[PDB]
């Protein structure tokens, strides 16, 4: 499969911005979507997993959904500390295969 | 726990590269270990995937059997060839799915080591 | 002054991990049921019972997997059937193109597979993961019936049960009884519908992490049974095939349909109201959608029954913005949402028709649509007032004595 | 003992003082005699320990080691009249060990006394 | 274990002790069984002792077998000669003499350690 | 289970006795058919040791020691009980040692321990 | 000064109590018909609390372990005959006949029939007696013989053994221990290791593992039996090159052997060079209690079960010659082995009963270690060193020579210098 992302999207301090995670393909009704942020240099950090959840140590302003074909992840409270890049990935369990979104870059 | 990996290389145009994740803290247990690699100012592609407990591997499909990936029982290996310019990248390791073997999302990462060509 | 005093003969406690037996009434780590059952309950007492962060689910899931594991590793590994496999679609009835009728050069032969275990390739076409998977078959003698599993405390251990039928999950219900024995715990399979399991009689009965979350699920047990009066209206056959001797369909008997389910449209409707009454509770309209995507094992109502593997979405229910669902069903099957590791399920000649409950539902807000997932959810409905405890009866208070 | 619990400690303390079919009940009858012993073993342990501070199963006992305000203290009434103590130990838990360190110091150094006089 | 019963109490003083350590006094599922009387039996006794130690332990003696204490005898529970206590008054008939009077001196024995305390 | 607090007291045989005293208070603190058996014999054997530590509690409980480890007797040691000063017989023995030659005198001990306790309560 | 007591401290005294047999879970449940009882397995948790400035003084042809262990053989071997069933109407007046299909044998079959309640069957020369074509059994009229079931097997299983609270195991673990007097080295456990009940003559059939030591309760004395473990095993494969055909006769159901597939002697075999290196070994252990001239003279005679090297095989039981391995003179500067078969055989040197071998059908094969030699010093010139063994007792010894049981009694008395008030 294959999924794209915006390539940039960017907002205020306290906004509520939500980045889409296009790119949706015939099998993309299944395979979860999940969410990962990197902070440029650094090894990628976990977000959401299948779709809404949210791991423990993880703060409660991201938030996940899932919208037809395309999915999305909120953001409430924004900060200085959210300046990073948001990849998108989906299990294809046809084939198992991780696919990984384009990059979003979120500048305050 | 953490992922311990590798240093950083310098490798020519179809050269080896054989980097390491050696599983701190954890045995293999039902975990499995995927492989992501990042183009400088490039999103993460991903490079393959292994599950220690029945040696099933996978690919990219765009790897076509360049990459093989191993477990030793306590690591694991993963080695390219045929190198070409653009498999300049970080090559993370990570592990995926939680005890019982559940969950597709792969969460703990290694600091990832750079590969040059 | 003030001197401390020690009390030998304490009645405190402190609840703790621990091992729990596997009592059944018919599995081989099994053990027969206790004859008398106490339930000696304490009057004037009150303490935070919780049931999310209990250490008991977390016990019944590794037993379920390992029960699971323990009987599966012994079996025909389908690895000789990774070999490209030729196929044909079959018109011998449409009443539906999914079957395919497909014919492998054997150690030459023909089998019936459904789309769901072949996979498109690039005309000749192969199954979903096998060069990539290490798949097995089950063995006949087993049944995936869902048999009645307790847990008993060993020696030393207390497992507390609430009673205070307006339970809210978590926080202090002062009804607690020493239920050394517990009460029939059934494991079965299921997403989006707890078919198997309590339910509250007062009313509708919301439990959840922490509401106010949309990550969170929602569990809910409501008041009363409503069935799910579904079937396989297929004649199968099955007949062996060599190889050690792997399961097939070589062909079917005639008509063709769709596994259709039936909800009884009425009660249904009824029960949501009660429901929604409640999840009001904490003006604004409740709408019910459907799910969103991912998995048929989570999108659908992926049920096991009969001895085979259903999944069937909810797409029919759940359209309400305030029946017949065509339930196709796959033959392999990865449980426990695992990487790698996938079952064959063999093949069950004639028809099957099974009916039981759908006790329980599991919600995710956004309450709205549905999805579960994570089997780990579902036995923490029926254990959701059994917290093992370990009795530790010394203790310590100051008192107005001098000893010597 | 566990049907006292859920009453105060005054009202505790007195109450203290006074204190195949055959498949079945062959395999059961083992479980209910192998905690019959788990009980006995365990108040052993118990009266080992009681017999170290200076009490060997007084029940009630006492000590010489006054109370130091750092533990959970308040006014004695309350603890004794109306506070239920199952949740008594919740408060005075974490501070659970080195209290019998005293314990443990006090009958030692009783004992050497007595020893020297 | 009786020895002399009926001895004079004289007699029963000296030999409490009872010479010391002598004072405590299908095929497989038959087999298993009879296992189950045996060890029910000897947990029995020993569940028995320490009750009977333990109410021992509440007074003065915490197994000491013969022990004073310092509750005075009141003059009342059928009292006779001292003499002819230790001459011809053997211990069942004593017991039959005192029979209710048990209760009162188990009652009396309790408060008169707790208030030593 | 009280299986190993046996040979736990065995730990430290060469030891001297007085480092033995110390670590005294610090030591103060069908398948289905088959695993019937095995409960039986497992179950036998420790319902037996806790007789073994009764039977050596009441002993103890005899003399004038109640329950406690380390205690004390007023009775009289005679010099004819292996005459030799109480310096060297605490560092550089053995509890192996010290036995050996006392075995000729156990019983006699316990004996002297019975009435030296006895005539204590009487007149007390 | 007074004396004070002390519940706790070390104390031990020699003692017998009787110990219970340890087994293992998964070895337990390989357990088909019955190859040799359910026994209690052991956690895996090996104390072997290993004692500092400890001496206990150790014995080996004094313990009370192996008159212990070797009485529960023999009763659980008697278990082992018990459900089977008697051969007390078999015997009849035979009329074998010297058939010899196939040569190697030498006519050791012979194609014996009988006019039972009229059925032939195979008998080696041994399990039969001429009497005066008619012979009969060996004993069976003014004797008693009991056929082993076919279904159970004959195969050794390990078995561990504790002691009960109260007392204590004492396992030597000095390199150099001879087997009596004091051991350094002394490690308190509270289950053994994995001793075996291997049933064999003066060859030890694998066993525990040793340098070669030499053991012996007075080697001044002709009497005594020595023992030598082995520190290197010497490989011995030995076969049974016969298919063995089952027939069941129903009399209770009578296991003749029937006529072989296609006859060639059971045969033993020992690498020459590995045997020469060991025996070496053993000439130069020996001469430590001794330059002087050693020589190796074969068994002298006595009972098929002395004369020869019996031992169990896959349920079967062999007599084989060790005269190609005791046959040297030694001073101070393959082998393949003749064999017989019995079927009705009297173990343990017991009159009037004995065991019946139910056939085993097939070529049999097996392979184990020769570990441990059993030795008698003849009655100056030379030593020769005939093999003798015979006595059960002393296979138990070979592993048993470092364990004993002692009762420890925690309680104890001293004089300090203190009094009570
Ligand atoms: C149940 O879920 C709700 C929401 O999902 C949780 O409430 C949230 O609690 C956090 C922590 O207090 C709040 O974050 C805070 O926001 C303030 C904004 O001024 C900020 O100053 C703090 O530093 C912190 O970031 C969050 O706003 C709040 N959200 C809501 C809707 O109340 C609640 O804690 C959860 N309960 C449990 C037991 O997990
Ligand atoms: C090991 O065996 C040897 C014999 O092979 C034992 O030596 C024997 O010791 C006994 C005494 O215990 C001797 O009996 C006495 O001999 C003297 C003369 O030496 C004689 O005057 C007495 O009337 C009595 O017969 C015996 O002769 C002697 N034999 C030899 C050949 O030395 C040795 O004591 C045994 N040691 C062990 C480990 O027990
Ligand atoms: C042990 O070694 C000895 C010699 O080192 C072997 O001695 C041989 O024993 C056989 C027994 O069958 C003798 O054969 C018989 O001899 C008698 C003599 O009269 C004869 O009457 C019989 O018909 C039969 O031939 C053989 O002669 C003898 N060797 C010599 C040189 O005389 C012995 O076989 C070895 N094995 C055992 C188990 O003893
Ligand atoms: C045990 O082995 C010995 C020799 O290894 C056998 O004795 C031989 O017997 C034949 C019979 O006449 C003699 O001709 C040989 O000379 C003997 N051997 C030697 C070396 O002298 C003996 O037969 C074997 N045991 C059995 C039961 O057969
Ligand atoms: C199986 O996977 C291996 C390794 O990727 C590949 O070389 C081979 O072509 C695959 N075979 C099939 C039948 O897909
Ligand atoms: C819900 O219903 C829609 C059709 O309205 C269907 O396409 C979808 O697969 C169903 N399930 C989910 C998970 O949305
Ligand atoms: C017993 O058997 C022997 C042969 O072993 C035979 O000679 C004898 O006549 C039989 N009868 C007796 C005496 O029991």
């Amino acid at each position: 499969s294959a999924l794209t992302q915006p390539p940039s999207v960017s907002g205020a301090p306290g906004e509520r911005v939500t980045i889409s995670c296009s790119g949706s393909g015939s099998n993309f009704e299944y395979s979860f979507v999940y969410w990962y942020q990197q902070v440029p240099g650094m090894a990628p950090k976990l977000l959401i997993y299948d779709n809404y959840k949210r791991p423990s140590g993880v703060s409660d302003r991201f938030s996940g959904s899932r919208s037809g074909t395309s999915a999305s992840l909120t953001i409430t409270g924004l900060q200085t500390e959210d300046e990073s890049d948001y990849y998108c990935q989906s299990y294809d369990s046809s084939l198992t295969y991780w696919v990984f979104g384009g990059g979003t870059r979120l500048t305050v | 726990v953490q992922l311990v990996q590798s240093g950083a290389e310098v490798k020519k145009p179809g050269a080896s590269v054989k980097v390491s994740c050696k599983a701190s803290g954890f045995t293999f247990g039902r975990y499995s270990f995927t492989w992501v690699r990042q183009a400088p100012g490039q999103g993460l592609e991903w490079v393959g995937v292994i599950v220690p407990l029945v040696g099933v591997t996978n690919s990219a499909k765009k790897f076509q059997g360049r990459v093989t990936i191993t477990a030793d029982t306590n690591t694991v290996y993963m080695d390219l060839s045929s190198l070409r310019s653009e498999d300049t990248a970080v090559y993370y390791c990570a592990r995926v799915g939680d005890r019982f073997g559940s969950g597709y999302a792969m969460d703990v990462w290694g600091r990832g080591a750079l590969v040059t060509v | 002054n003030l001197w401390v005093t020690v009390y030998y003969g304490v009645p405190v406690w402190k609840d703790a991990e621990t091992t729990l037996f596997c009592a059944s009434d018919a599995t081989h780590a099994c053990v027969p049921t206790d004859p008398n059952p106490q339930e000696i309950h304490l009057e004037n007492v009150t303490e935070e019972f919780n049931m999310w962060k209990n250490n008991m689910v977390e016990q019944m899931h590794t037993d379920i997997i390992s029960l699971w594991d323990q009987s599966l590793k012994p079996c025909v590994k389908l690895t000789p059937l990774c070999v490209t496999l030729q196929c044909t679609n079959v018109t011998n009835n449409i009443t539906r193109g999914e079957l395919k009728n497909c014919s492998f050069n054997m150690t030459k032969v023909y089998s019936l597979f459904y789309r769901l275990d072949v996979v498109q390739i690039n005309k000749e076409y192969r199954l979903i993961n096998c060069n990539t998977s290490a798949i097995t078959q089950a063995c006949p003698k087993v049944s995936f019936e869902p048999i009645p599993i307790h847990y008993c405390a060993p020696a030393g251990f207390a497992i507390l049960k609430c009673k205070d039928k307006k339970f809210n999950g978590t926080g202090p219900c002062p009804s607690v009884s020493t239920v050394q024995c517990t009460h029939g715990i059934k494991p079965v399979v299921s997403t989006q519908l707890l078919l198997n399991g309590s339910l509250a009689e007062e009313e509708v009965m919301i439990r959840s992490e922490n509401i106010t979350n949309n990550a969170k699920n929602i569990l809910v047990q409501f008041n009363t049974p409503v069935q799910i009066n579904c079937t396989r209206p297929n004649n199968n056959t099955r007949k062996s095939i060599r190889i050690q001797a792997f399961y097939a369909t070589g062909d079917i008997i005639g008509d063709i349909r769709q596994a259709h389910c039936n909800v009884s449209k009425a009660t249904w409707n009824e029960t949501l109201g009660k429901v929604v009454k409640q999840l009001r509770k904490h003006n604004t309209i409740i709408r019910f959608a459907n799910s969103s995507g991912g998995d048929l094992e989570v999108t659908t109502h992926s049920f096991n029954c009969g001895g085979e593997f259903f999944y069937c979405n909810t797409s029919g229910l759940f359209n309400s913005t305030w029946i017949t669902l065509p339930c196709r069903i796959k033959q392999i099957i990865n449980m426990w949402q695992r990487i790698g590791q996938a079952m064959y399920a063999p093949p069950i000649q004639g028809v099957i028709r099974c009916v039981s409950n759908i006790t329980g539902l599991i919600l995710t807000r956004d309450t709205f649509r549905p999805g579960g997932g994570d089997m780990r959810d579902n036995w923490r409905s029926e254990l959701y007032k059994y917290k093992v405890v370990k009795i530790e009866p010394l203790g310590v208070a100051p008192t107005r004595c001098k000893r010597r | 003992f566990l049907g006292a619990a859920g009453s105060t400690m005054g009202a505790a303390s007195m109450t203290l003082t006074v204190q195949q079919h055959l498949l079945k009940l062959t395999v059961w009858g083992i479980k209910q005699l192998q905690a019959r012993v788990l009980a006995v073993e365990r108040y052993l342990r118990d009266q080992q320990l009681l017999g170290i501070w200076g009490c060997s199963g007084k029940l009630i006992c006492c000590t010489n080691v006054p109370w130091n305000s750092s533990w959970s203290n308040r006014n004695l009434s309350e603890i004794w009249d109306n506070m239920t103590w199952l949740q008594w130990d919740k408060e005075i838990s974490n501070y659970t060990q080195i209290i019998y360190g005293l314990l443990e110091e006090s009958q030692n150094q009783q004992e050497k006394n007595e020893q020297d006089l």
